[PDB]
């Protein structure tokens, strides 16, 4: 086949469709006004190209071809630059198989998918309990004994009855969470790893799991033992001291990389709608963090791409830095 | 019974109320006066019981006392030091007499102030009560990035510059800090999510297909999700009936074109392709029933079901879902420091490219060479002329679109046969491209294959064997597509035959332009003999088509901007 | 209490189109997504959102 | 006369209208800040 | 006996006690809310005899 660059109709010295047919097949290479080449061409099949490209089923689908039409819509609506233009495409051919996922993120390039982080916490509280002066009517019985025959002499044991009614017209007490002093849990990072759990489909391959296995447990805090023991839990290896309590494990939810922001500036939801998740203060960026200590007072959002949210769960007043 | 309105308006109250304080004893701690309205409340919250008494708790002086409160030490302390005051030490308590207690005034009522918790509790072996405990879900965003170019504001535009260029800033999120429970800095990576993504079961699609196989699915269109097979024809009136098919099969505007939409209209409720997002790897379309794939021309009518397939681009995601914004700084971000394109290269390949008035002499040498090296070793004055002439009268480069004609040029033609210029624009823009294919290659990780799968084939797509460029001149990309995997499933179609021949070194005697089985022209090889059983060998390295699949996917779509067409010739007239 | 709310008001006067300092909301883009006349408001819900 | 509450014309000036630096902006190039007139000064934490 | 990630736990509120208050007295010198706390905390942190 042949391709060619900037389509002609109006150059009269050689006759339209003399030496190429038009049969595109490719999202990228769409060529809605190229179709006029060939002979039959009718008004009603550029009304519809002008919005649908036309491409053969019998050389692929649209929905089955690796190349798609988003790839075709960023192409054709992008007017950045040429270099800029040409990295992106690159940077958009890159697979989305977990091997690859496992490239990039070894690497550092940044997949077109966005996480968000989900972290378990105990804290000792303090309950803070008033009732009344008249809530509860306490009766009280008289005492009995029982003598009972025992190893080395004999055991007398004290029985009393009594019981208690509540005379009160509605509520008479309330008790509410008022302290924190030391958080008996740790406030580190570690991920929750997916390997521990079993049910899902496994991979044909079992050497790709293997693999994704020994280097999950590369960079992670908490891992399975490797003998892998059967009939089992699979706890995770013995460790010395951990620093500063019991770990607490983060797992990953995911979403695309453009998500409405400001609704993770407040309490939301895990799942994400009205049907929640205190969000504490956090940072996209080392400088925010330490700009965030309120350096003139001052508290930022986003600088150019990233982002710095306050904090939003019950630790306000709390955690001098 | 405010009805529902005013009961929502109330669950909203406790929500912020809820949101407000569960530590704020400890939160507030430096604001004394809050406190002190908290504990007021509370006690100004419940409706006082029966007033029954024969002989009652009062204080030394007789004012009848009217509650207790309990708590720990703790906050007996913390309460008694500065926030609330002495009423007395002791009380008047009866028998059925003067015992030291404290108490304390809050609100307009008189109540102990108990914090029992040395009277009871030591040397014994029950655990104290009020130290429950609390499990709160903490909720941290990991690669959050903003679309509009409108947000991409600071609070002062010198905030963060440094020595470089290019701001460290423009690149999108990919980590997140924030404080240890000490106060030390601590950092998530997003080589963390290997916990959660990097599993097996990403493919547990199954369920999910099988649950909504079974909701309402009305007949759609079928020109997105069918798949046909070659009617063994030379390709002109299976472009005639595809038309003829095509201008009147459409229902409706297809649920795939409609790339349009932003996040908001895209996720708008009436949309129905916000149903048909399930997996992030994953596209789901609607399938005819009973239909193997690929099926005949005619699609054959029955139930419609869905079918899903897996996303080997992420950038198959619709592009309201992955933004243009994004794309270009990320982009911007891989090369920093890569080679770019000299500003005389790039103007004179966009000049060229919408060229307009482009001779079709230059397609019929191309058409006619047809990419083989025998061909090109006997044209060398006549390219040259030709490009010379086409040069230097307009100042375009030429001879750019097929790309087994510019590497021939630059390494035949580049002693000085052509202008100095033209030569210089061909290797840069070579540049370009094997600095493109060492960015690929900075960005996998060697010494990992599996299955016989070599590291940069398994990272990277333009280095996949099993992809192929649009366009093929040789059989040698075929050869080692369908030798490369072994373990996928392979099926190659020549417009309906299954298999090629590879028939080369064809002559006028033989021409036989009414040709419609699977002989393939391989070409004439220079360096090597024709013959008849010969195998059929690749006429360049495997990086060859590496650079053709790299150059075709990546400098003409972007300098073209969807503009050139790709298509078939007619050799029966151009011959 | 009846509120008032302007949405759409713009400052014709090129002496008044002054900032607190001249780089406090700029982009990586040449032109900035500021000169352009308001088109909509901004203001709080009573729970802060 | 109707009060006017506190508001920004963009997003940018209304959150840095929670005193940043102790600093309330009015206009940056040409959408504008106006502050709070209504009765609700010192109600309404943010 | 909370073994040993406890212990650890309780390793490291002794760092933090011991770099936090060495020379309270002249290092809050200005905050006489802090002073009392800890006098507070000091004379009810051993038990009667």
């Amino acid at each position: 086949g042949l391709i060619m660059m900037a389509y002609q109709a109006y150059d009269e010295t050689i006759a339209t469709g003399t030496f190429f047919y038009p049969v595109p097949v490719n999202p990228l290479f769409a060529c809605p006004e190229h179709l006029a080449s060939l002979r039959g061409m009718t008004n009603a099949r550029r009304v519809l190209a002008k919005m649908v490209p036309p491409i053969p089923p019998f050389l692929g689908a649209n929905h089955h071809a690796t190349i798609r039409q988003p790839v075709a819509y960023h192409v054709t609506h992008s007017k950045s630059d040429f270099n800029t233009l040409t990295y992106s495409l690159l940077g958009g051919y890159f697979k989305f198989t977990p091997i690859s996922l496992t490239h990039q993120l070894r690497t550092g390039f940044h997949p077109g998918i966005a996480f968000t982080v989900v972290r378990q916490d105990r804290f000792a509280t303090e309950q803070l309990l008033y009732a009344e002066r008249a809530s509860e009517s306490y009766f009280v019985g008289q005492i009995q004994v029982h003598h009972h025959d025992a190893i080395g002499g004999v055991n007398f044991t004290l029985t009393q009855p009594r019981a208690h009614v509540d005379l009160g017209v509605g509520y008479t007490a309330v008790c509410a969470t008022a302290a924190l002093r030391c958080p008996l849990t740790d406030m580190g990072n570690t991920a929750q790893n997916l390997f521990f759990s079993r049910g899902g489909v496994p991979m044909l391959h079992d050497n790709v799991t293997e693999s994704l296995r020994r280097i999950t447990a590369s960079g992670g805090r908490l891992n399975p033992t490797e003998p892998l023991p059967i009939f089992g839990g699979l706890r995770p290896a013995t460790s010395a001291g951990i620093a500063r309590g019991q770990a607490s494990v983060c797992e990953f939810v995911a979403m695309p990389v453009s998500t409405d922001l400001q609704y993770f500036r407040t309490a939301c939801n895990p799942r994400g709608r009205a049907s929640e998740a205190y969000p504490p203060l956090c940072s996209s960026d080392a400088a925010m963090l330490r700009t965030a200590h309120a350096g003139e007072t001052g508290a930022d959002e986003v600088h150019l791409a990233q982002y710095l949210i306050r904090d939003a769960s019950p630790l306000r007043g709390c955690l001098p830095l | 019974h405010l009805n529902r309105v005013a009961r929502a308006a109330l669950l909203s109250d406790l929500k912020r109320r809820v949101c407000a304080d569960m530590f704020f004893m400890t939160r507030h701690a430096r604001e004394p006066r809050l406190i002190s309205a908290y504990l007021s409340d509370m006690v100004s919250c419940t409706q006082p019981s029966v007033m029954v008494s024969r002989i009652t708790h009062t204080n030394t002086r007789g004012r009848q006392v009217d509650g207790v409160l309990v708590t720990t030490a703790t906050l007996k302390r913390q309460l008694l030091q500065g926030i609330l005051q002495i009423d007395d030490t002791a009380a008047d308590v009866p028998v059925t007499a003067r015992v030291p207690a404290d108490l304390v005034i809050v609100g307009d009522k008189l109540v102990f102030l108990e914090a029992l918790e040395r009277r009871v509790y030591q040397a014994t072996r029950v655990a104290y009560p009020l130290i429950g405990n609390i499990d709160i879900t903490f909720i941290m965003p990991m690669g959050v990035f903003q679309a509009n170019s409108m947000d991409r504001y600071t609070r002062h535009a010198g905030d963060f510059s440094t020595v470089s260029e290019q701001d460290p800033r423009q690149f999108p999120p990919q980590g997140i800090f924030f404080y240890n429970k000490d106060g030390i800095l601590t950092q998530l990576t997003l080589r963390d999510a290997m916990g959660t993504i990097c599993h097996s079961s990403l493919l547990d699609v199954e369920a999910t297909l099988v649950a909504l196989r079974q909701q309402h699915l009305d007949r759609q269109c079928y020109f997105g999700v069918y798949v046909a097979e070659g009617t063994e024809d030379t390709l002109d009136v299976q472009m005639g009936r595809f038309m003829e098919t095509w201008a009147d099969m459409m229902p409706h505007h297809p649920h795939w074109v409609n790339e349009h939409l932003t996040i908001l209209q895209f996720i708008a409720p009436s949309n129905p392709r916000l149903r048909f997002e399930l997996n992030p790897a994953f596209d789901f379309f609607v399938a005819p029933g009973d239909v193997d794939l690929p099926g005949p021309q005619r699609p054959p009518e029955a139930m419609p079901t869905v079918n899903a397939t897996l996303r080997i681009i992420n950038g198959n995601i619709p592009v309201p879902l992955c933004p243009i914004s994004f794309r270009d700084c990320r982009g911007t971000q891989l090369g920093l420091g890569r080679h770019t394109m000299t500003p005389a290269t790039i103007k004179a390949v966009k000049d060229t490219f919408e060229d307009r008035a482009y001779p079709t002499i230059f397609y019929m040498l191309e058409a006619v060479i047809h990419g083989n090296e025998r061909n090109f070793c006997a044209l060398l004055r006549l390219l040259t002329q030709c490009i010379r002439g086409y040069w230097e009268q307009s100042h375009r480069v030429a001879f750019v679109n097929n790309f087994h004609m510019l590497m021939y040029i630059t390494t035949y033609l580049g002693n000085g046969e052509l202008p100095e210029v033209c030569i210089n624009i061909y290797r840069d823009l070579l540049q370009h491209v094997r600095a493109l294919r060492q960015t690929i290659t900075d960005f996998t990780i060697q010494g990992e294959g599996h299955n016989g799968e070599t590291s940069e084939a398994l990272n990277n797509i333009l280095t996949d064997d099993t992809f192929i460029a649009p366009i093929l001149w040789d059989c040698d990309a075929l050869i080692y597509r369908d030798e490369a995997a072994r373990d996928r499933l392979p099926a190659i179609r020549v417009s309906g035959r299954n298999g090629y021949q590879a028939l080369h070194f064809v002559d006028m005697a033989g021409h036989n332009f009414q040709r419609r089985d699977n002989v393939l022209i391989h070409g004439r090889p220079v360096r090597g003999d024709t013959g008849q059983a010969i195998p059929i060998t690749p006429h360049h390295d495997r990086e060859w088509g590496i650079l053709s699949k790299i150059y075709y996917y990546i400098v003409i779509p972007a300098f073209s901007r969807g503009s050139c067409c790709t298509m078939g010739v007619r050799y029966d007239r151009l011959y």
